[PDB]
């Protein structure tokens, strides 16, 4: 289950609901999934400090 | 089953690590030290990693 | 999680894989993630490869 | 709930030592012939011994040492 | 028939943008009811203040260039966004942006209108380089309850929503007897215009202000 | 054989539906296999193991 | 019954005698959960004497897994009945089919791992129904037996014990029947005779203190295994020939 | 900020039943919805039997001549008798009836607290000629799920071994749904209605399902109020 989760996460499709737009990083990511707004499988490109 | 002994009980399996150990044993990590967590029921939980 | 243990040691390295698990359980459970009948997709074409 | 003892193997990194120097040290704080030298936070004596020998202040030599005093301890008692 | 009433078991944070709560005892599927609830609130209905809408007079385009400024386009427009605004007592304050200094620009290079207050004085809006580059540019800002996109609304992205990420988990409650209760847990992180604590408060109100057409006693 | 005996029923074609979960509230993204099943209790009680 | 069979369910729960069914056709004449008398047809009876199907079901025996089986009837009062019907339906018979087990509303779905491996995550409302609530029947008998220093006692009188378990026994100390009993309780109370023991001074001592006196008798006493709660739906009592029998034998 | 309040409350059956409010904001409806349907299906008064007793009928695993059913039959139909008692706490109720014939849900004595939804109900199927039966059914209030194999531990000492212990269920509903629209109203431009699609039993009625619901849900938040 566990590996699934995370490949099911880590996916992309090409024209999920707002997708290639940019956010602060991981919290406004969230912000966005959580209310019902974004996907979870959009190629958004966002900031994170690694 | 006096109340007061299910408290006592707590006291005791505090930090008392047990073993846990799977019919065929072929390696040494058939039998693998864990820390006690009381439960309700028959059944015993064990952490799907392991 | 290999990368993690020897990059960053034990007690890390733990802490990070009871949170994967999380996660993935809680991820994997609201994905859907079912198999029904429609799912096998029998090629059309197998009717002519057979024969 | 001590989990991991990593940081305590570091101190004597043996993995043997250490159960024999903190199950020593166990029973000094168990069966009754010492006290604590950390705050004793419910914690069984099995792991304050560790979080003793974690903190360094405690191991195979400095126990040596204090028995060692003891023994001469016990001696100063009979005239 | 009566009912078991929790009481706060403990407390913690961090810092001031970040803060952990911690309700036991509960009753169960309780601990999913406030979470979920006081969740969805702190995440797409609560007031705050932001930008919203932003213009530059250098190029007028999302994806142009400019003369003087090492950055993109589209970054200075998200660092707009990542912009705490506590308006007083005023609904919408268009303020503007005069600067051309030598090196970055903070968020104390604006125009402090009547009642406008940064709680992010050092915030970064703008690296500058050299010569002069004069920029002024003219940023909108806005009220909201809760979190609106760019898209469905230069355009950006307006986060009314006083707090950035919220989170809670339900766990095992020991109470003297009783075999499986809830332990509500949340983990809340602010943007800087109010603290957790009344923020969690404030939507906790709401909801009591929703259901208050029914009581007994 | 079973396709048409879901339509007469007043059910979908796929045997595939919404799931609404509980605690949280929204739907299980991505069709869920739902509907009965033939479940066997075996003589295995753990309170005859344990 | 099983939503989706086979049709094969009748082939095996009329085969295995669990089923009760009819022999000669008639109408019924007496519907109960203990007898159920048929009326045989006058065209299909022996011209003498002309009988009736006069059927008794079994209630609740004790299977040889400790499980339950037993026979419910199936019609009601005065009802038209042919060859082949079932006059009464067993245990995991619904009607003349084969009710191996339960239907339950399946959803494939991962749940937050509960399920991880193999592992099965059910319903509250399941166990509420009592729906999988399987019924058993454990059979633990007393052996009074003669010993080495005479025959055991299966008298009420118990040493070493407390008012509030005999108080579940007769005047021959035997549970009485339908009282609901857990493990550690007692069901016959039976003592062994045991002499010569010469306990420790320390213990003469107290015998001295307080007055306590030992019995020279061990005990036995059937007490119901711990980890299993029942009810007493029979007792019987089997006495050699020749010993006198007791009140409740 | 809009405060709702129910606008329609028809209830179609006489478990079927439904109701409904407007006055939402941005999506309040699921938040609303879920989070009540839950305290709805998990705490709610209701009242159910505890305490049965027969006439010679030691044990549920045994037959009375003239019975067509099972005692064990029998008090699997008691669990689903519904009742409504007000003024009393606990009350012991009186059922005799002999002779052929289904022994109907309303052969019992009506006492001065009490009312049945379903009289229609089966409990035995007499078939003697001159079966008679006596018992005294044992009803209360409670919530939630209550099995006799944890109900005797408060320990009372029942002393009569024909008492016979029943599994108690106090649960008024029985399923609940809910579903969010969108509904022009006065003074807004686009909101949500939210309908709640519920199933009773007909001992609660369905406006206090509602608000002792809310009112449960609201004392959950006196970790943080005073009054307002």
């Amino acid at each position: 289950d566990v590996v699934l989760g995370l490949y099911y996460m880590t996916r992309d499709c090409v024209n999920a609901k707002g997708e290639g737009m940019v956010l602060t990083g991981p919290k406004e990511a969230e912000r966005l999934y959580r209310s019902g707004l974004a996907s979870l499988h959009a190629r958004v490109k966002v900031r994170i400090t690694e | 089953e006096e109340a007061v002994v299910w408290d006592i009980l707590d006291e005791v399996i505090r930090e008392h690590p047990v073993l846990l150990n799977r019919a065929p044993t072929l390696h040494r990590l058939g039998i693998q030290a864990f820390e006690p967590v009381l439960i309700e029921g028959k059944a015993i939980q064990l952490h799907p990693l392991v | 999680l290999n990368t993690c243990y020897r990059i960053l040691g034990l007690k890390p390295t733990v802490i990070f894989a009871d949170q994967i698990m999380y996660t993935g359980f809680a991820y994997a459970a609201r994905s859907g993630a079912s198999v029904g009948i429609d799912d096998m997709v029998i090629p059309e074409k197998k009717h002519e490869i057979i024969s | 709930a001590r989990v991991t003892v990593q940081d305590a193997v570091e101190k004597i990194g043996n993995r043997f030592d250490l159960v024999l120097v903190a199950a020593r040290r166990a029973r000094q704080m168990q069966v009754g012939g010492k006290d604590p030298l950390v705050p004793e936070e419910n914690d069984k004596t099995t792991v304050i011994a560790l979080r003793e020998i974690e903190e360094g202040l405690i191991n195979n030599q400095i126990l040596d040492v204090r028995e060692r005093q003891e023994q001469q301890e016990q001696e100063a008692a009979e005239l | 028939t009566e009912f078991l009433k929790p009481r706060l078991v403990d407390i913690e944070q961090v810092s001031s943008t970040h803060a952990k709560v911690t309700l036991e005892p509960l009753e169960r599927g309780f601990g999913h009811t406030l979470g979920n609830a006081l969740r969805r609130i702190l995440l797409s209905s609560m007031p705050g203040c932001a930008v919203t809408e932003v213009e530059i007079d250098g190029v007028l385009h999302e994806y142009s260039t400019k003369e003087g400024v090492q950055e993109d386009i589209l970054e200075i427009l998200l660092n707009l966004k990542g912009l705490a605004v506590r308006v007083q007592g005023k609904d919408e304050v268009i303020l503007t942006l005069n600067k051309s200094g030598i090196g970055p620009v903070t968020a104390a290079d604006i125009t402090h209108d009547g009642d406008v207050e940064i709680v992010k004085p050092q915030h970064v809006i703008c690296h500058l380089t050299d010569e002069n580059a004069s920029i002024s540019m003219r940023i909108k800002v806005q009220r909201g309850r809760g979190y609106v996109p760019a898209s469905t609304r230069l355009l950006v992205d307006a986060c009314y929503s006083p707090v950035e990420r919220i989170a809670y988990n339900v766990e095992a409650a020991r109470v003297e007897q009783r075999t499986d209760l809830d332990k509500l847990v949340i983990e809340m992180e602010t943007n800087g215009t109010i603290d957790p604590e009344e923020a969690i408060r404030r939507a906790a109100t709401i909801l009591a202000e929703q259901l208050e057409a029914f009581v007994d006693l | 054989e079973i396709k048409e005996l879901l339509k007469l029923g007043d059910l979908p074609t796929s045997g595939q539906i919404r799931l609404y979960d509980g605690r949280t509230g929204e739907q299980f993204e991505r069709p869920v296999t739902v509907g009965y099943m033939y479940m066997l209790k075996l003589n295995h009680l753990v309170d005859d193991k344990m | 019954k099983p939503l989706v069979g086979t049709g094969m369910e009748r082939a095996v729960a009329v085969d295995s005698g669990v089923t009760a069914v009819a022999k000669r056709g008639g109408v019924v004449q007496y519907v109960d959960a203990s007898r159920i008398v048929i009326k045989v047809n006058e065209d299909e009876m022996y011209p003498g004497e002309a009988g009736i199907d006069i059927y008794n079901l079994t209630k609740y025996t004790r299977s040889n897994q400790n499980t339950c089986i037993n026979q419910m009837p199936c019609v009601s009062l005065g009802e038209p009945v042919e060859r082949g019907d079932v006059l009464a339906d067993g245990p995991s018979t619904d009607l003349g089919e084969l009710a191996l087990g339960q239907n339950m509303r399946v959803a494939f779905m991962p749940w937050n791992g509960y399920n991880f491996e193999d592992s099965i995550l059910v319903s509250e409302r399941v166990v509420q129904e009592d729906r999988f609530t399987t019924i058993h029947i454990q059979e633990l008998a007393c052996v009074s037996r003669d010993t080495k220093l005479g025959p055991e006692e299966i008298t009420a009188d118990i040493p070493n014990v407390g008012e509030a378990a005999l108080s579940k026994l007769d005047e021959s100390g035997i549970v009485y029947i339908g009282a609901e009993v857990t493990g550690g309780d007692i069901l016959v109370g039976k003592v062994t005779p045991k002499g010569e023991t010469q306990l420790t001074p320390e213990e003469k001592l107290l015998r001295a203190i307080f007055g306590e006196k030992a019995s020279d008798v061990k005990d036995s006493s059937l007490r119901v295994p711990n980890g299993v709660s029942g009810t007493v739906i029979d007792v019987q009592v089997f006495t050699r020939d020749g010993v006198e029998k007791d009140k409740r034998a």
